[PDB]
């Protein structure tokens, strides 16, 4: 389906090249650490990490932030815009405090991911691409997040909440809005990707160093 | 004793945890190779 | 020294590193192309130049594949014709019906290559894509629904004119070529993007609607606006 | 299907149908059609001259 | 002979499920970081020979001989740096093995990076991890810091005189940047559109230097292979498909999980043993996708007698892929599932080249009409032809991976499509 | 309309060779100016030059 977000920028009072933005000195130290992870003469390779750091600092990516990153890296602002528009993890528009991202691909769709999405929508009273009126939660659909064996799952600010049920996700939303921070991970009693019935492998203590080492070494 | 999930250190990380870790091991790196120019535009 | 390749079984002596398209041009065959320009870099994205090597099970992008020793290039093979028809089908499937109102009109590479290498019928039963037009100055008129994302204007802009204010924003079928901001592409070499744009997306604004290519009489003269003598 | 005197039509809104594409001028066997166009005040692709010579047309 | 029943004494990926310590002390309690100096002193040729004898094939999709790839990388230096690039953009819909390896065996991953870099003559190893895996990336950074402090990586790595660096690059969300050349492009701060071969990455990679892209599981099993033999690794598996493999069983199954087994375990045994079988029983099975979304689907008839192996699944008009087993039982809409996969491919297409761009959007629309029957039976062969036009005419393999599920659906469930179209025609006729 | 008085305004002839055209013009008695054919010079194209390690040919976009 259509994304619903345009890939052109029209100047607004809240988003314009004159919007005040700059990195904190700690973020400048982080940028200095990031830049020298790449060979000399290839400073352009830091565009993605620097843009991610700017988004983490500001909460989203304004055109002023993009221009500041371009000035810092001595790279064309159009290239910075290309990167920011290409990669979907960059917020080119302000979002809520908690960014719920429900994975709705086939491995998660086979389990009741639609139930999770409906429970989230009814708990907050917002649609699948809107933000709560108190600017607290934003809800979107996303593709596979790498936790297929723990379907259904959502991501809320780089934390995975897996093996969800409508009651569990409603509890997570209530805990988030109260002020607490829920523990990421499966909610069905599992600790990780192990089968729920019980450990069908790795049930014996691991072998020590040099268990089956070759005779040569 | 393999009944306790020992990967619990990740319920503490913050917004800048990854970048702070990257800063910490900056001193452990080695000098980067040089292309001979400041930028491809140079 | 020169290596020996074959084009439809005809022996050609080409320098190492020469592309399949250049070998075919040397033998006298102009491989159809949209994104390839000899003065620009090699992009290899439109996929219109795919040709078949005699024993290779896979077609190769003739504009980017260097030739090897003893390569027989099948320019007019069934696989090459099917590949060209498929690429043209995709291009015209998403292309809009603007030919009578489009200045490119009778001098369009998409039209000519469609008539020489593509099919004559449409299987596209869905709706088409519409793209918001941009504004990049009083010289170039942009109707971006007609763009085929061949990235000629971007490559020309950067490499030749030293101005990197053009590029692609977004990804997928929603990828758009432009500036992403209200910035005019003002430079002393900005009409060549009008010239090299294979479609009517980039057209001359002063020349808009005035004439059609078959009517114009061409007189070969020189330039006096500067001392270059173009 | 009878072919008689020529005419230029309009859309029901009153706007002229012709878009100055010169296909009729190109295909006219007798070269009896002359067309000159330019952008209109509202930017439409509309003709400023559309002449047909009825002593040259073969109908 | 029979395959499967892998023993915990032979499973390479210990500490899976995160039931043991993942730190340096925990890894050293297992066999990790043992005689790494001896391996490095054995050197590049010996490591490459050991890998070739083990016969390890590519663990991140298209299975190529890793020994052959690293031998390609083993050319003499010509004044340019050398890079091993470890792919951890696990965007494949069905895969969690790389995430588990990173989160629970980061020191195994780091030691594998070091061994691969020594075999390739590489100065640096860039582990490109997807941005969603923030906690996994942080754990990887912690393990890298521990290794640097212990001296296992850095100048004079493991006391062998070989200087080697390990960096972690957090990408953004791009299943296309998952691809090797697109990953290389993304590292350089560009959009992340795949390159054209030639030049191959072994000749011109990231920054233009010789760089070789390897999967997380491949590099993670490399050092265990080096410490052990490789006759043993070749013994585990079929003749031309050797080793152990991580399978992610998910979907309509009782106990979805990630497990490690032999490289030729039959699919039915794997499902019935490590996942509790299909929810409604094996008689309720409808289809299985054995290698993630890219690989086509196989019905219950093929799944009854098939081995989870590269060649075995290739003979089944499918592929092993990334060993992601998605199970769909009889109570599912297979057409809607394949439509969702095609929509995923449409969303994740980089859009560089016309066949995949336009054709994948077109197939998304066609399948969206198919799932409600709003079509005609003549359009199924048209969709097949469109998929064939897409396949093999694209820059990267995402175009091929976006047409194989369509081809599998058309090949195994054409009667369902025709029945749904007839139902829609009947419903429209009534009104 | 655009009138004219030159009979040879629309007269364009096609010749396979410069020598043939020159001979025709000479035997018909008109003056003639000959311009040599301009063929593009062969150019070295390389896709891998877009990713050069130390040269300016590296492209900033694709
Ligand atoms: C996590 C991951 C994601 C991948 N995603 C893609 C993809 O989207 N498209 C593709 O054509 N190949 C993809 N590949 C395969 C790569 O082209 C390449 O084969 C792999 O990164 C290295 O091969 P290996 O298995 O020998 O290590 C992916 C590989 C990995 C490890
Ligand atoms: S660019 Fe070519 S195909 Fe497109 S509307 Fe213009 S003349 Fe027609
Ligand atoms: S605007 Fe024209 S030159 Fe530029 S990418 Fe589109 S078709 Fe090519
Ligand atoms: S120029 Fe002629 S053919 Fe074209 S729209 Fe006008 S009347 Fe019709
Ligand atoms: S096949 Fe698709 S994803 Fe791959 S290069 Fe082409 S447009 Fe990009
Ligand atoms: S399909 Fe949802 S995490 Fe993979
Ligand atoms: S001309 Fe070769 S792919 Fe475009
Ligand atoms: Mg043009």
């Amino acid at each position: 389906g259509a994304g619903g977000a345009l890939f052109v920028h029209r100047d607004t009072p809240e988003n314009n090249p004159d919007t005040p933005f700059d990195f904190t000195p700690e973020n400048y130290k982080r940028i200095e650490a990031i830049v020298k992870n790449y060979p000399e003469g290839h400073k352009a390779a830091a565009v993605l990490p620097v843009l991610d750091l700017a988004q983490r600092q500001n909460g989203w990516l304004p055109i002023s932030a993009m221009n500041k990153v371009a000035e810092i890296l001595q790279v064309p602002p159009m290239r910075v815009y290309e990167v920011a528009t290409f990669y979907t993890m960059y917020n080119r528009k302000p979002v809520g405090k908690y960014h719920i991202q429900v994975c709705t691909t086939t491995p998660c769709m086979l389990r009741n991911s639609d139930s999770i999405l409906e429970a989230i929508q009814k708990k907050l009273g917002i649609k699948v691409g809107e933000t709560t009126p108190d600017k607290l939660f934003t809800l979107i659909e996303v593709e596979c997040l790498g936790a297929c064996v723990n379907a259904p799952m959502v991501q809320i600010n780089d934390n995975y909440y897996e093996d969800l049920t409508p009651k569990d996700i409603e509890e997570i939303i209530d805990e988030l809005k109260a002020g607490k921070i829920p523990k990421p991970g499966p909610r069905s009693g599992r600790f990780s990707c192990e089968p729920a019935g019980g450990l069908t492998s790795l049930t014996e203590p691991p072998k020590g160093p040099g268990f089956g080492v070759q005779a040569g070494l | 004793d393999n009944s306790t999930y020992r990967n619990l250190q990740h319920h503490e990380y913050s917004t800048y945890t990854f970048l702070d870790l990257n800063v910490e091991l900056s001193k452990f790196r080695m000098p980067q190779p040089s292309s001979g120019r400041q930028s491809p535009r140079h | 020294n020169l290596i020996e390749v074959f084009v439809d079984g005809q022996s050609v002596m080409v320098e190492p590193g020469t592309t399949v398209l250049q070998a075919c041009e040397k033998v006298g065959m102009q491989i159809p192309r949209f994104c390839y320009h000899e003065r620009l870099s090699v992009a290899g994205n439109c996929r219109m130049c795919l040709v078949e090597i005699e024993k290779a099970p896979k077609v190769v992008a003739a504009c980017a594949m260097p030739v090897m020793k003893g390569w027989n290039i099948l320019t007019n093979s069934e696989k090459s014709k099917k590949a060209r028809e498929g690429v043209m089908e995709f291009l015209l499937a998403n292309h809009p019906l603007d030919c009578p109102i489009c200045d490119q009109g009778g001098e369009c590479d998409l039209q000519d290559q469609s008539m020489m290498f593509g099919s004559d019928r449409s299987r596209f039963l869905e709706g088409k894509r519409a793209v918001e037009d941009k504004n990049i100055g009083p010289l170039v008129k942009t109707i971006m629904t007609r763009c085929i994302q061949c990235t000629r204007c971007i490559r020309f802009a950067s490499e030749i004119a030293g101005v990197d204010d053009l590029g692609t924003t977004g990804r997928g079928n929603d990828m758009q070529v432009g500036t992403y901001i209200e910035k005019m592409f003002m430079s002393e070499l900005s009409g060549n993007i009008i010239d090299i744009c294979p479609v009517g997306a980039l057209t001359s604004k002063p020349y808009a609607f005035t004439a059609r290519p078959w009517e114009t009489r061409k007189t070969e003269s020189i330039d006096v606006m500067d001392a270059v003598g173009s | 299907r009878f072919r008689g005197e020529h005419a230029l039509r309009r859309y029901p809104s009153g706007e002229e149908r012709c878009i100055a594409c010169k296909l009729c001028e190109a295909v006219c066997p007798a070269q009896a059609i002359t067309i000159e166009a330019e952008p209109r005040a509202d930017g439409s692709r509309r003709t400023t001259r559309y002449d047909i010579d009825m002593t040259k047309c073969i109908y | 002979t029979s395959f499967g029943s892998l023993k915990d004494e032979d499973r390479i990926f210990t500490n899976l499920y995160g039931r043991h310590d993942w730190r340096l002390k925990g890894a050293q309690s297992r066999g990790d970081w043992y005689k790494t100096k001896e391996i490095l002193l054995k050197g590049p040729d010996w490591i490459l020979g050991e890998v070739k004898t083990s016969g390890l094939r590519g663990r991140g999709g298209a299975g190529f001989p890793t020994g052959l790839k690293w031998s390609f990388m083993n050319k003499p230096s010509d004044g340019r740096p050398k890079y091993l690039v470890v792919n951890a953009d696990e965007g494949e819909p069905g895969t969690c093995k790389d995430r588990e390896i990173i989160r629970h065996d980061p020191h195994k991953l780091v030691e594998g990076c070091l061994v691969g870099g020594r075999a390739m003559g590489a100065r640096a190893a860039y582990i490109y991890i997807r941005g969603e895996f923030y906690n996994e990336a942080s754990n990887l950074q912690v393990a890298i810091r521990e290794a640097y402090e212990a001296g296992l990586i850095g100048k004079n790595a493991c006391g062998s005189g070989y200087d080697f660096d390990v960096f972690v690059v957090r990408g953004a969300g791009a299943y296309i940047c998952g691809e090797e050349t697109a990953l290389i492009e993304s590292i350089e701060g560009k959009q992340g559109k795949p390159r054209l071969k030639p030049p191959f990455p072994a000749d011109v990679g990231v920054f233009g230097c010789p760089t070789t892209v390897a999967n997380v599981e491949t590099v993670a099993v490399s050092p265990t292979i080096c410490r052990r033999g490789g006759a043993w690794f070749a013994s585990f598996g079929r003749e031309r498909n050797s080793g152990t493999k991580l399978f992610n069983i998910s979907g309509h199954v009782n106990h979805p999980c990630t497990v490690e087994e032999e490289m030729s375990v039959p699919l039915k045994e794997l499902i019935e043993k490590h996942a509790g079988g299909v929810i409604g029983g094996w008689d309720n099975l409808l289809a299985v996708i054995p290698g993630g979304s890219s690989t086509p689907l196989i019905p219950k008839s093929v799944c009854e007698t098939v081995l989870m192996d590269f060649d075995a699944l290739v003979q089944a008009q499918t592929g092993l892929g990334t060993a992601a087993v998605i199970v769909m039982d009889r109570s599912t809409d297979i057409v809607k599932a394949i439509a969702r996969l095609i929509e995923f491919y449409k969303h994740e297409s980089c859009g560089q080249c016309t066949p995949c761009r336009e054709g994948v959007d077109w197939m998304n629309k066609v399948m969206a009409r198919f799932v409600k029957g709003d079509a005609r039976p003549a359009e199924i062969d048209s969709l097949w032809e469109i998929s064939k036009q897409i396949e093999g005419h694209t820059i990267c393999a995402l175009g091929d991976g976006a047409a194989w599920p369509v081809q599998g659906l058309i090949r195994h469930f054409r009667p369902e499509l025709e029945e749904r179209m007839q139902q829609f025609a009947l419903q429209h006729q009534a009104r | 309309w655009s009138s004219t008085a030159d009979p040879l305004s629309n007269l364009v002839l096609t010749f396979s060779t410069k020598e043939d055209a020159v001979a025709f013009a000479e035997k018909n008695g008109w003056s003639f100016d000959v311009e040599e054919r301009k063929v593009p010079k062969p150019k070295s194209k390389s896709y891998g030059a877009n990713f050069s390690w130390n040269k300016r040919t590296r492209v900033s976009t694709k």
